[PDB]
């Protein structure tokens, strides 16, 4: 495979060294994955290039044929590794289910599929139930009863990994993903019929306790203002209105709806008359009193939202401080192996965020006696950040596997990722961490210097700046960068620690996981770490990064200050390090961490193209284009250049350390450094 | 005795520190607190190390 | 202003443009410019009224008369405008902005849309007119060096140096050498065949200068051809005689001690009409007149609040 | 309220461990007494029954009186801590003092300004003598900010060993070869960083160009014993024999015996090894090693037993600081 490659003289050679392989020994894990991995490979081969040759009849059936020949012994060779292997078998769990949704279809496909889950252990599925749950709506009967039916042995043995994503998918806009939800629920409750309704209650409670109806109608009206005045779209603005009509259809149910309707419902209604009259009518002066309605309610709101400062849960949801000792277990907590630690009890106050998003602080109690503390999420996604969650979960289990890695001690930092809905979710809450920015604002107050001292330098010496050019601008920088002392974050962290000695430890640890988190961003194509993204452990000291809402460098394809950085190495972070800079622990520890990943190309590969081709996910694709296949097709295509090392230079194939050194003066350039969007900070 | 142990050490082999590893606020008061704080904090947290355990039974 | 003979406009980010008097150096009027700074300062042949190249509008102001408005603000444009060229005649302009499409403007007709466009990869960073008037040197961000040819429109890529973005470019107006320069701080030169209407402008590549250490901003050849001036971060104008490409005069305006970090930047060059003074002019808010052979400051020009980011120069009579 | 304070300052008259443990005692029971905060002040009665409570508030009553004191007294006490520091130096007096040198750090009134330049250098040396290693970084690393020298990043690449930071200082190797060339970074940083290849090149071009020495000879011959070029090393050990002095010769005898055991040559490890000391416990390593070829099983016992009993003391060093 390294010297003649992939072509067609060499899969059956490479099929009969590795089909010897396996029959002079059965037990072995490596020979049958390899086989499988090679079956796999030969199958998307000949699929690329009939694509490439009969679309640029007869040929189709052959293709077909050819396909399903080489599709049957991967199924098998993939089942037999995941029994052989009993622990690190996600890659080829990954791989067996992008062949069942690929080619499942087939009878002998299905057939062969239909065995393997046979033979294959219950608990393995485990670890992609998500991936499984993705594909509920199948247009494919044949695959969608397998998956049905799968699911239902998932929901007959350990349900509790089965019924937040069932709960998620049962409220569902579109028909049948909900309808399939149902389904599944239907013969689950069968079981328990318990844990469903507890999990339906606490799901729609937490989604009322996520988007309350003033905060609802804050942001439509938002929406419609800027639709009618700068749009000019009154159809637009009234499809946005009717749903919080709707929603206001269904009446109060707990004391802060009841108040929220005694004070804004009757202008609310009002408003909708006005919008009715001028549907029949179509006159300027009717709508007009609609719009003096909705932004004096407006108006109403936007005062009353600071004061919500805190939220009880008597007058949001006493629903919630009704359950007690419940069986539900806590979100993201469950385990195989562990013993389930179910809610105990919901404290009764939630502290809400002052934050855009406004995101609460919910805190849970265990059966155990520990409280778990959580973010709720409103109105932003969390499946994505449930895949990168667990690609870091895989990451890590690489780095534990691997030898020097491990002596290292180098892991990810990673929080359990609940979603609840498309807009609303649950965010494990890690303690002793802050912002970076958090930090910095803090020490310059004490030390009583500028927060935005540099900024402000840079706009003395030329208040044009964002209109500067880029030499201009690489000078304006350059110029402030030597007008600052940037040695903040490095005096902060020696001032906060009690002694040098774990001082020292925790600076060991900033250096090692701000490395591995950079090489796993720029692998994953992460963007947009703004020091608000990213925050630091007080203890341990490890960098942990949130905000997944940028991947596979979106920041750079979007026109509107697109950013050059793969990774976030400014001169605040470089000095905070030891004072050699990233020579020492930094680099040594990026060149172990993208060798372990370039060793391991295959499993994060599979796990990229799994929510990759997920189309579930494919809007972010999308809305970053200016189809669809070309687009993940290409973005994939670039991963495998980062993991190769071809991404700099398609030609000239790049060694680990030539393409980290790269990678760092590309990071570290004042070149690429001064595109970026101020708020990026990159000065600091 | 250091003879014997020295042996027996040898004999067992010189484990990697890896495996060895695997096998098994004052400071911050001042940092946070400022001195007319301080000292009450500081004070206050030796009288309880004190307090604790049987050297209270002397002090 | 128009009435003297010789004409110095300055011009930063303090949004006025300056005039001052070579034989004395004082400040002879001011002009407005606002919503940006300028990026680009060219008189034009005729020299009956002054260019300035800012952020997303071309304006040009009147030599002759004092204190007037904006005769001409060229809309449209987004991205900065990088440089901005001028053809013998005075009927086209030849500018270059950050949007990677160079634009062709014809002064005499009114129509406010450019006339030809010329789309490249990378943002442009320079444009330079042959001085045959048949051929465009477009610089780019990529460093890809395009021979745009007003012609036939067979545009030539030459990449000196993978990945380094090119700052400027200039011919001597004999069309013996031509030289360019990017980031790097390297002189790469390239001998010009003597093809006009073969259009073959072949570029051999004779001599890659290391002119500096640091970023290297522009490059212009003297009059004479026999000089080159090569500008830099290193806030060092350095001199190279055309036949040997030696150091003949480093125009420096470093502090002359190690406690000084900063200066400021030099990005000015202008030879004499004789060559023998040189206009250069630097982020110190201070243009400065020196001496080509000794290598004095023969004037100094100050006033400038900010930085000085441009120049004019023009001897013709 | 400071003439029994200057009494104890400017005594400088204790010849054992316990004369300054007594005067650190009297010092704290003196600060805790005329400490402004009355809360510090009530614990001075205890304090006297209880070292511990005096330890534990030393630093408090340290950062109160100093900060009592008009700048004049500031400078006595400032003199004695240098004077206590300097000379008859006891690894818990300096460990307290470090500890209390730190607080002041970390607090806002600012570092004890000790001869300069906050006392850096003095207080690295004292971190380094008394093993804590964390400190000793901290401070070279801050010298290293005032000032980058060569002998700064040799000791910052020891201290970055004796932390178990082999990247730390792989980092310090390569700023140096960065900042200052080749010149200046001697074979030795290459030694114990282990990169001995390079080592072994630097040797070689020294030895090229500087006429043979005995240290570079010595350290070509340990970099070939650590990358195992048995052949190189014993050719080197037997065309330099006898232009070789005495003590060059006997430390020339433990990679010489070690290059003869490694080609098998036991009459030629006979010769080296009877060269090496029988006080090291290489030597008797090596003796033990001939016995065994020998078959001389009882004297083989025997030195091993005293290789044990050499190895004591290094054993006890080592195991005091981590395992």
């Amino acid at each position: 495979l390294n010297l003649q490659g992939i072509n067609e003289s060499t899969i059956p050679k490479v099929l009969q060294y590795y089909s010897a392989a396996t029959e002079h020994d059965r037990s072995w894990y490596k020979a049958w994955h390899a086989w499988a991995v090679m079956n796999f490979e030969a199958v998307l081969h000949y699929k690329h290039q009939n694509q490439a040759r009969d679309e640029k009849k007869k040929v189709t059936e052959d293709l077909s044929k050819t396909l399903l020949m080489y599709t049957v012994p991967a199924v098998q060779g993939f089942f037999r590794s995941i029994s052989l292997s009993r622990g690190n078998n996600l890659q080829d769990t990954l791989r067996v289910l992008t062949l069942w949704f690929d080619y499942g279809h087939w009878p002998d496909v299905n057939e062969a599929l239909v065995e393997g889950v046979k033979a294959i252990q219950i608990d393995t599925w485990l670890q992609v139930i998500p991936q499984l749950i993705a594909r509920i709506d199948t247009p494919r009967p044949l695959v969608g009863r397998l998956i049905h039916q799968l699911l239902t042995d998932i929901g007959r043995y350990h349900p509790q990994a089965l019924i937040y994503p069932l709960t998620v998918a049962s409220k569902s806009t579109t028909t049948a993903r909900h309808n399939a939800a149902n389904k599944i629920l239907k013969n689950m409750c069968e079981h328990s019929n318990t844990l469903v309704q507890q999990a339906m209650m606490v799901s729609e409670e937490l989604i009322r306790v996520a988007i309350l109806w003033h905060e609802m109608w804050h942001e439509g009206l938002e929406e419609a203002s800027r639709l009618y005045f700068g749009e000019r779209n009154v159809k637009g603005m009234f499809e946005v209105l009717e749903p919080l009509h709707a929603m206001m259809e269904r009446g109060p149910q707990t004391l802060k709806e009841t108040s929220f309707n005694q004070a804004y419902g009757r202008d609310l209604m009002e408003a909708q008359e006005w919008c009715r009259k001028y549907m029949k009518s179509g006159n300027v002066k009717d709508l007009t009193q609609a719009w003096d309605l909705y932004y004096h309610v407006f108006r109403r709101i936007s005062k009353q939202l600071p004061q919500l400062t805190s939220l009880e849960l008597q007058y949001v949801s006493p629903k919630l401080l009704m359950c007690r000792d419940l069986e539900l277990a806590v979100p993201g907590t469950y385990d195989p192996n562990q013993p389930i630690i179910r809610i105990q009890s919901i404290a009764p106050s939630l502290q809400v965020i002052t934050s855009k998003q406004r995101p609460r602080k919910l805190t849970l109690m265990g059966s155990n006696g520990h409280e778990f503390v959580f973010l709720l999420k409103g109105h932003e996604d969390l499946r994505q950040d449930e895949r990168v969650m667990q690609l870091f979960g895989l990451v890590n289990t690489l780095l534990a596997n691997d030898p020097t890695s491990l002596r290292k001690n180098l892991s990810i930092q990673r929080y359990a990722v609940i979603p609840l809905s498309t807009n609303s979710g649950l965010i494990g809450w890690v303690p002793h961490c802050d912002t970076l920015h958090a930090l910095i604002r803090d020490y310059r107050e004490k030390k009583k210097i500028l927060l935005n001292i540099e900024h402000r330098i840079m706009l003395r010496m030329a208040p044009d700046y964002d209109h500067l050019t880029l030499m201009q601008k690489v000078e304006v920088f350059e110029h402030a960068v030597n007008n600052t002392a940037g040695d903040d974050l490095a005096k902060l962290l020696w001032l906060k620690s009690p002694s040098s000695e774990v001082w020292f430890d925790r600076r060991t640890n900033y250096t090692r996981s701000l490395a591995v988190m950079s090489m796993v961003g720029y692998i994953l194509g992460l963007g947009d770490r703004h020091p608000s993204n990213l925050m630091l452990d007080r203890l341990s000291g490890k960098i942990l990064h949130i905000d997944f809402g940028d991947c596979f460098e979106v920041a750079m394809t979007r026109e509107k200050f697109p950013e050059k950085i793969p990774f976030r190495l400014t001169r605040m972070l470089t000095n905070a390090m030891e004072v050699t800079g990233l020579d020492g622990n930094y680099r040594i520890t990026c060149h172990t961490v993208m060798e372990v990943l370039r060793e391991h190309k295959d499993s994060v590969m599979a796990v990229l193209e799994a929510f990759v081709y997920d189309p579930l996910l494919n809007w972010r694709l999308m809305d970053t284009n200016t189809a669809l296949n070309k687009k993940a097709i290409q973005i994939i295509n670039r991963v495998r250049d980062k993991l190769t090392g071809r991404d700099f230079s398609h030609d000239d194939t790049l060694d680990v350390p030539t393409q980290v050194e790269l990678l760092i003066k590309q990071a570290t350039s004042h070149e690429n450094l001064c595109q970026c969007y101020i708020g990026w900070c990159p000065f600091w | 005795t250091r003879r014997e142990a020295i042996r027996v050490l040898g004999l067992l082999g010189a484990l990697d520190p890896y495996k060895h590893k695997v096998n098994i606020e004052m400071l911050v008061n001042m940092g946070n607190l400022p001195l007319d704080e301080f000292y009450p904090a500081v004070s206050m947290v030796a009288l309880m190390r004190i307090f604790r355990d049987q050297s209270l039974s002397h002090h | 202003v128009g009435s003297d003979p010789v004409i110095l406009a300055t011009a930063g980010y303090d949004h006025t443009v300056r005039f001052w008097q070579a034989h004395s150096g004082i400040c002879t009027r001011t002009v407005q410019h606002q919503d940006s700074q300028v990026n680009a300062l060219e008189v034009t042949p005729d020299r009956s009224m002054i260019a300035a190249a800012g952020y997303q509008h071309i304006r040009m102001y009147d030599l002759n008369s004092n204190n007037p408005n904006p005769i001409i603000s060229y809309d449209g444009v987004n991205k900065n405008i990088a440089s901005v060229g001028f053809h013998e005649d005075g009927r086209w302009m030849y500018t270059g902005g950050e949007d990677c499409t160079a634009r062709i403007w014809d002064l005499r007709s009114r129509n406010l849309q450019c006339q030809r466009i010329f789309q490249v990869n990378a943002p442009i960073n320079c444009v330079c007119l042959h001085p045959n008037q048949a051929e465009l040197i477009v610089g780019d961000q990529s460093g890809a060096i395009h021979i745009w040819d007003l012609k036939t429109d067979h545009n030539e890529q030459l990449i000196p140096e993978p990945e380094v973005s090119i700052t400027s470019a200039h011919i001597d107006p004999d069309a013996s050498y031509m030289a360019a320069v990017n980031s790097t701080g390297n002189c790469y030169v390239w001998n010009l065949t003597g093809g006009i209407g073969d259009e073959v402008t072949q570029l051999i590549p004779k001599t890659k200068i290391p002119a500096h250490t640091r970023y290297a901003l522009q490059c212009r050849f003297s009059p004479d051809s026999t000089l080159l001036a090569t500008c830099s971060a290193d806030q060092t104008c350095k001199i190279w005689r055309t036949s040997n490409f030696s150091l003949m005069t480093e125009l420096s305006i470093k502090s002359g001690n190690p406690g000084e970090s900063s200066r400021g930047w030099m990005w000015g060059c202008a030879f004499s009409g004789d060559s023998q003074y040189i206009v250069t002019a630097s982020s110190d808010n201070l243009a400065r007149l020196w001496c080509v052979e000794t290598g004095e400051i023969k004037r100094e020009y100050g006033g400038h609040q900010k930085a000085v980011v441009c120049l004019a120069f023009n001897d013709s009579v | 309220s400071t003439i029994n304070l200057q009494k104890a300052w400017g005594a400088a008259r204790r010849v054992s461990k316990d004369d300054w443990l007594e005067w650190l005692r009297r010092l704290s029971l003196e600060l805790l007494k005329d400490s402004s905060s009355p809360s510090l002040r009530s614990c001075w009665a205890l304090a006297q029954a209880y070292n511990p409570m005096a330890r534990d508030l030393f630093n408090a009553a340290f950062v109160s009186c100093w900060s009592e004191l008009n700048e004049d007294q500031q400078d006595e006490l400032i003199r004695s801590i240098e004077l206590a520091l300097t000379s008859q130096d006891i690894a818990e007096v300096t460990q307290t003092l470090l500890n209390l040198a730190e607080f002041m750090e970390h607090s806002d009134k600012g570092p004890l300004p000790l001869r300069d330049d906050n006392g850096i250098v003095l207080l690295g040396e004292r971190a380094a003598k008394c093993r804590a290693y964390a400190k000793a970084l901290h401070y070279k690393e801050l010298e290293f900010q005032k000032g980058p020298t060569p002998a700064i990043l040799e000791s910052l690449i020891s201290i970055n060993n004796k932390l178990q930071q082999p990247e730390a200082a792989a980092g310090v190797l390569e700023y140096a070869m960065k900042h200052f060339g080749e010149l200046e970074i001697q074979a030795t940083w290459y030694e114990k960083l282990h990169e001995w290849e390079d080592a072994l090149v630097a040797y070689d071009k020294k030895m090229d160009t500087n006429k043979d020495d005995p240290e570079l000879m010595l350290g070509r011959m340990r970099c070939l014993e650590a990358l195992g070029e048995w052949g190189q090393l014993h050719q080197q050990c037997c065309e330099k024999w006898t232009l070789v002095n005495d003590e060059t010769q006997a430390k020339m005898a433990r990679m010489a015996a070690a290059a003869a055991w490694g080609l098998g040559q036991w009459d030629s490890m006979e010769e080296y090894t009877c060269m090496i000391p029988r006080d090291t416990h290489d030597g008797a390593f090596y003796r033990a090693v001939l016995a065994l070829h020998q078959d001389l099983f009882s004297l083989a016992q025997q030195c091993i037993d005293k290789a044990r009993d050499l190895l004591d003391a290094e054993l006890t060093a080592m195991a005091g600081e981590s395992y």
